[PDB]
RNA sequence: UUGACAUUGUGAAGAGACAUAGAGGGUGUAGAAUAAGUGGGAGCUUCGGCGCCAGUGAAAUACCACUACCUUUAUAGUUUCUUUACUUAUUCAAUGAAGCGGAGCUGGAAUUCAUUUUCCACGUUCUAGCAUUCAAGGUCCCAUUCGGGGCUGAUCCGGGUU
RNA sequence: UCUUUGUAAAGUGCCUUCGAAGAGUCGAGUUGUUUGGGAAUGCAGCUCUAAGUGGGUGGUAAAUUCCAUCUAAAGCUAAAU
RNA sequence: UUGACCUCAAAUCAGGUAGGAGUACCCGCUGAACUUAAGCAUAUCAAUAAGCGGAGGAAAAGAAACCAACCGGGAUUGCCUUAGUAACGGCGAGUGAAGCGGCAAAAGCUCAAAUUUGAAAUCUGGUACCUUCGGUGCCCGAGUUGUAAUUUGGAGAGGGCA
């Protein structure tokens, strides 16, 4: 059972010394192919924030630059475009539309290597911004698969309670268990090697 | 070893079956008492004899009703009582594996046993079983892993040993 | 109980244990006789799920038969015949061996009846089984109901007719659609089916 | 006749990789800097120190981990090959299964580098004779009868007939 | 018709805890034979070798998923013939 | 040194038993060929004849690891029928079952696997006596590497209550 050790839960709290919001971290084990197409491409809604510091650079038109002064991070617009392509790196996520789709040739050498723009697998260039943006800062997890065998995401942060993480941990492994194609193996909750950021390794 | 046997048969020899005498005599003894006393099989008193026998020991054991059990270094079909070290382990009653069926025949009146077993014991000798059990434990039941990795036999013929060990000691020595 | 674990144990055979017990007895069961007496059952629990009851009467032999197809005779190979029968080296013998086994110790102890048999080992070259035998006139056995029914003589060479344990496997005798050439016996469902039934009123 | 599997086991070599840890290794641009990739992330340690930031590149680090990449087996059992070594299976042969194997005992080749480090011997060759009675002898018994017994003569040890 | 052998044996209602069931056998590959049995009906030689909500059967091979039926690898028994 | 155990033998040991005959029916093994195919090599004759092993008044089979796929039947054997059918087959010549239905006869069950463990409660043999195809007492043996009762798949076991 997920009980007798932590796994989201109180009973690892003490054992990091840093008191500073230190997130717990799963990754689970599955074996898959070399290809693209395969595995869990999909970045569901996380309940409860990760507690992160993002700020979005909101590159919008006419119809949608208007949502952003009420509920948002920062306000950008296309005719700023000196900046984000040569000097400023102070971002950790964006947020487009399909309204404007050539401008996205531009900012592809600095900010697609890093993780601040989109090629084709995370929810950033969503047109809906009077109702996405109460899902984006509370800050989502991180599905994103590597070559051969792992996937390193974040739940929640280990000082937040077992109450807010009780329905959390549950609801992400019908994620990567239920989108799974059929390039995945059996018992796909093979091996969870669960450490937040700097104490020990809590297991199944 | 002799030290431990000795005293393991005078502990036997304590407690041996009825033979046939005595249970004539507990026959005359109960036809008397039922007729007039009307005791239940009761004016006899309750035996505290040797369990013995193969399944009725390993029914002892399973359902832990066993205080010692004794194993023959013998019978010849060895199937018949190579489990009952792992049971005896797995149950955690003591065992030792004793030499001879021949002892253990003649302490419990047969010709051949294989087993013998303690389940009761009166509280004359409860310190003498337990300093049995403490010696027992100390050789057989505490080895039991190490011996269990241990890969017995191999030993080459003397003759063979002889030239082993020439060809062993030119080779390498002078 | 205690022969759960020897019906346990004698299921795991080529585990390391019972191929060292194996390879000591198939050696101390070649250097004697072909056929000669066990004294005791080497599987009390396979001997005694076939019947035995240690007491006066019941006996245990062991038993080599020679292991292989049958080689014809007719010497020099040829058949003198079709070539369709023409074969020599690749015939197979319709009884199974532990059959030989039950009727050679059939006829060499023959006051004894067969009871049924189990096979204890094999090397290339030999297969050892021990048959169950009975002794019927001993008075031990002509009491004692549930065994009396080998004293009566219907039952002289169970081991020859077929009617031992792999006799009726042998003969093909179960219940069954796939038993419909051999099922109240071959030979009768044969010629109960090449007669030719004719009544008074011709039908 | 030739092959495969079975009968068919046990030691000692050479490579393929697994229980089981860890030291280290892994230098196309840019970037304090050898970032094989990813996750958390603005801070930790008494302090120092690094880190956030800054800047960079496809990849931003202090701090804890996973997959990995080339070594390192020191710990345990399996592989196909070395043809090596084994005796217990199987095989062959001989004997009224008679003297095997090891150690010692004298001599003696042997030269001593401390004292023996060594190996060979260890009852019969001029003769168509003889060789048999638990063996004569020696030594201790028994109860001296007339005789019997034990040890040695014929070194012990392991019962593997060789 | 003489004993009444019996404080023996057996039957049945409810509840609980259980419930042991047959291996070099089953099954399989091949080989010979056989059968109406046809990607193999039975038997037998060899080689491999099981399982336990399992095993077999369900007359076309196989993967996958239900369904029904029985319980093998021990044994006895008249009459219709 | 005596006493046991295992195992293996020998006795004109005690007491038993197998052998051969018949073999028309029954249970197996082994196994042709003439023949048919208007030739002949698979086929057919034929799972036959001859050979060999084994029984009885019948043997064998038998209480389902079955038949079905129904609204389900229920051990075996036999007859009538399915049926010269499905199926096999140089798809030639030929070979060729079974379930359902109607009757005949109807019959069920037993071991292994569960410690009786406040009691091997079981059995052969020898002897004594007798209401001597057997019964009772006693004594050696067999046997707890396990005999009796209990249970057998449909149930059944242990407890508890009426």
């Amino acid at each position: 059972v997920k009980e007798l050790l932590k796994y989201s839960n109180e009973t690892k709290k003490r054992n990091f010394l840093e008191t500073v919001e230190l997130q717990v971290g799963l990754k689970n084990y599955d074996p898959q192919r070399d290809k693209r197409f395969s595995g869990s491409l999909k970045l569901p809604n996380c309940p409860r924030p990760n507690m992160s510091i993002c700020i979005f650079g909101d590159a919008f038109d006419v119809d949608r630059a208007k949502s952003c002064g009420v509920d948002a991070m920062s306000v950008d617009d296309l005719k700023k475009l000196n900046k984000n392509k040569k000097l400023i790196k102070k971002l950790s996520k964006k947020y487009n539309a399909f309204i404007a789709s050539e401008v996205l040739i531009k900012q592809v050498p600095r900010l697609l290597g890093p993780q601040l723009s989109k090629a084709g697998k995370f929810p950033t260039p969503v047109s809906h911004n009077d109702d996405l943006y109460g899902k984006v800062t509370d800050v989502r997890s991180t599905i994103k698969f590597q070559l051969k065998k792992v996937l390193c995401l974040a739940v929640a942060v280990g000082n937040v309670e077992m109450e807010e993480d009780v329905l959390v941990n549950q609801i992400l492994m019908s994620v990567n268990f239920f989108v799974s194609l059929l390039k995945k193996n059996w018992q796909n909750v093979g091996s969870l090697v669960v450490k937040s950021s700097m104490g020990p390794a809590f297991r199944l | 070893d002799r030290n431990t046997a000795a005293e393991t048969f005078k502990l036997f020899n304590k407690y041996r079956p009825e033979t046939a005498a005595e249970k004539k005599e507990r026959l005359t003894k109960e036809a008397a008492a039922v007729a007039e006393g009307k005791s239940k099989q009761d004016a006899s008193p309750k035996p505290y004899a040797v369990k013995y026998g193969l399944n009725h020991v390993v029914a002892l054991i399973e359902n832990k009703k066993a205080k010692l059990v004794l194993i023959a270094n013998d019978v010849d079909p060895i199937e018949l009582v190579v489990f009952l070290p792992a049971l005896c382990k797995k149950m955690g009653v003591p065992y030792a594996i004793v030499k001879g069926k021949a002892r253990l025949g003649t302490l419990v009146n047969q010709k051949t046993s294989a087993v013998a077993a303690l389940t009761e014991v009166r509280a004359e000798d409860e310190a003498a079983l337990a300093k049995l059990v403490s010696t027992i434990d100390a050789n057989f039941a505490d080895k039991y892993d190490e011996v269990k990795k241990h890969w017995g036999g191999g030993i080459l013929g003397n003759k063979a040993q002889a030239k082993m060990d020439k060809r062993a000691k030119n080779s390498d020595s002078a | 109980g205690a022969y759960k674990y020897l019906e346990e144990l004698q299921r795991k055979k080529q585990s390391d244990v019972l191929r060292f017990l194996q390879r000591v007895r198939v050696w101390e069961y070649r250097q004697k006789n072909v056929i000669h007496r066990a004294a005791r059952p080497t599987r009390p629990d396979k001997a005694r799920r076939l019947g035995y009851k240690a007491k006066q009467g019941f006996v245990i032999y062991r038993v080599r038969v020679r292991r292989g197809n049958r080689k014809r005779p007719v010497p020099k190979g040829a058949t003198y015949g079709k070539p369709t029968n023409q074969g020599v080296n690749e015939l197979k013998y319709q009884r199974s061996l532990r059959a030989t086994a039950e009727e050679r110790v059939g006829r060499r102890a023959a006051n004894l009846r067969v009871l049924n048999s189990y096979w204890v080992n094999q090397d290339s070259t030999y297969k050892y089984f021990e048959v169950i035998l009975v002794d019927p006139q001993h008075k031990a056995i002509r009491r004692d109901a549930r065994y009396n029914w080998i004293c009566d003589p219907v039952h002289k060479h169970r081991e020859a007719r077929g009617l031992t344990a792999t006799g009726k496997k042998s003969r093909g005798i179960n219940k069954g659609h796939k038993f419909n050439n051999t099922k109240a016996g071959r030979r009768k469902t044969w010629k109960r089916q090449n007669t030719l039934s004719l009544w008074r009123y011709r039908k």
